[PDB]
């Protein structure tokens, strides 16, 4: 199949606050290129936390724009198709990369867009 | 009301420039995907460059990467290809379309499409002549480049009437002509309407 | 980074047949149009999936693996087109070659004298059939077929000058090759 791979990464008065990493990063993404396209009939979505998670810290990658949170995309799901891209798919969705110093306050860093093709042609894989 | 009109074509030296202009009515471009697609004569469908013209998202093919540049004014609702440093690859009939989105975002297609316009690399100069009981025709000649359009009393009616293609002069220059009712030769005055957008040669004869 | 092939590029069958245009790493994003030479194509079908409302159902485009097919279920005279399969998404455009899509009928041939306007500068010069002093030097156009005819037409053009003012005053067709090559008066 074909890996998806999803990099998140950050180095930490609030002195862990805003961690200055952006090597958010995609399994080549050639970004004029376009987006990542699915041309294998399998994919697998990998989430990598390369961010140092420090016990004061974690992250997530729920998306409130769209249907599935990754790695539900692993899950055998109905698709035709699928590119992933860090630049925004017009009529798609989006998924924001919060990062928590701690509990107690949040905030998003990138965000993860997906595009989307008709139907059931192509199941993702959670291998 | 729905129109995508391309425009802005004809002749070039090599080496030159041009610039295709691409106005649309009916809808707002910046919603959706303008593509450019170019079809050599004798040809097929060759793939050129696009624009989502919102996010000013600029996509391009391997041939024209270097060479075109897409762009797009959504104020005036225009998309626009600069076209520069040309060869005989590049001249042929160039069509601008709209791809619309699915409710994901691979897009479904490319939807509307416009009667293009064809542009001519060539160093060549560019002036046609228009001339004339078989059984039970206007012919135009020395004209350069394509296209000519061939008509008869303004379009009023030519059913069953066929039209040749540029018969293709060794010299270079083109010809051409068009064509029934039997019993019925001086009922009106027949005449045929032939332009030449090049060499503005456009009189009814 | 992949390239779409398509095969035959050129399909001339009958009424009623059914014309199978396929072309060929992949995934449900495909799409089937048609065109008319030196005319503007229609989108017919998109991702290999449902047609565009108004398109006849006679088309029908669907996939099995890394192969994509076009089928037409009961062929029409207006069906001769170009038929082209697209292969990307809403940023990537790819082609193909490209395929080209019959009761034989009879021709009548006209051929008119040169005009007296086309005189003075020195120089002087086939309807609706299905089938396919001798020089081919007076040259000869073709037209494409047509739509409920589904003939097509030719033309005789005599590449001739002032130079052969009075040399010859005397039609080339393959049963009787008529001749009605006329003579001045
Ligand atoms: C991001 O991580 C990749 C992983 O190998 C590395 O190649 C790249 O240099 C990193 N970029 C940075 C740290 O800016
Ligand atoms: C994109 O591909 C081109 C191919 O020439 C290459 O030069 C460029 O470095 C690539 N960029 C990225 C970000 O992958």
């Amino acid at each position: 199949h074909t890996f998806i791979v999803l990099y998140v990464d950050f180095k930490p008065k609030c002195f862990n606050c805003y961690p200055a990493g952006v090597n958010i990063t995609l399994a080549n993404f050639n970004e004029t290129k376009g987006p990542l396209c699915v041309d294998t009939s399998h994919f697998t979505t990998k989430y990598v936390a390369v961010y140092a998670n420090v016990g004061r810290w974690s992250a997530s990658i729920n998306t409130g724009n769209c249907p599935f949170s990754f790695g539900k995309v692993n899950n055998f799901v109905k698709f035709g198709s699928v590119c992933f891209s860090l630049k925004d798919i017009p009529g798609g969705c989006a998924m924001p990369i919060v990062a928590n110093w701690a509990y107690s306050k949040y905030y998003t860093i990138g965000s993860l867009y997906v595009s989307w093709s008709d139907g059931d042609g192509i199941t993702g894989v959670p291998q | 009301e729905v129109q995508l009109v391309e425009s802005g074509g004809g002749l070039v030296q090599p080496g030159g420039s041009l610039r295709l202009s691409c106005a649309a009515s009916g809808f707002n471009i910046s919603s959706s995907y303008i593509h450019w697609v170019r079809q050599a004569p004798g040809k097929g469908l060759e793939w050129v460059a696009s624009i989502y013209s919102s996010y000013g998202y600029t996509y391009y093919a391997d041939s024209v990467k270097g060479r075109f540049t897409i762009s797009a004014d959504t104020s005036k609702n225009t998309a626009y290809l600069q076209m520069n440093s040309l060869r005989a690859e590049d001249t042929a009939v160039y069509y601008c379309a709209r791809w619309w989105i699915t409710f994901g975002g691979a897009g479904g297609g490319l939807d509307y499409w416009g009667q293009g316009t064809l542009v001519t690399v060539s160093s060549a100069s560019t002036g046609p002549s228009v001339f004339p009981s078989k059984s039970t025709g206007c012919l135009v000649k020395d004209y350069f480049p394509e296209p000519v359009t061939v008509s008869w009393n303004s379009g009023a009616l030519t059913s069953g009437v066929h039209t040749f293609p540029a018969v293709l002069q060794s010299s270079g220059l083109y010809s051409l002509s068009s064509v029934v009712p039997s019993s019925s030769l001086g009922t009106q005055t027949y005449i045929c309407n032939v332009n030449h957008k090049p060499s503005n040669t456009k009189v009814d004869k | 980074d992949i390239q779409m092939t398509q095969s035959p590029s050129s399909l001339s069958a009958s009424v009623g047949d059914r014309v199978t245009i396929t072309c060929r790493s992949v995934s449900s994003a495909v799409a089937w149009y048609q065109q008319k030479p030196g005319k503007a194509p229609k989108l017919l079908i998109y991702s290999a999936s449902s047609l565009y409302s108004g398109v006849p159902s006679r088309f029908s485009g669907s996939r099995s693996g890394t192969d994509f097919t076009l089928t037409i279920s009961s062929l029409q005279p207006e069906d001769f087109a170009t038929y082209y399969c697209q292969q990307g998404y809403a940023w990537r455009n790819t082609f193909g070659q490209g395929t080209k899509v019959r009761t034989v009928a009879a021709p009548s041939v006209f051929i008119f004298p040169p005009s007296d306007s086309q005189l003075k500068s020195g120089t002087a010069s086939l309807n609706n059939f299905y089938p396919r002093a001798l020089q081919g030097n007076s040259q000869e156009s073709v037209t494409e077929q047509d739509s409920k005819d589904s003939t097509y037409s030719l033309s005789s053009t005599l590449t001739l000058s002032k130079a052969d003012y009075e040399k010859h005053k005397v039609c080339e067709v393959t049963s009787s090759p008529v001749t009605k090559s006329f003579n001045r008066g």
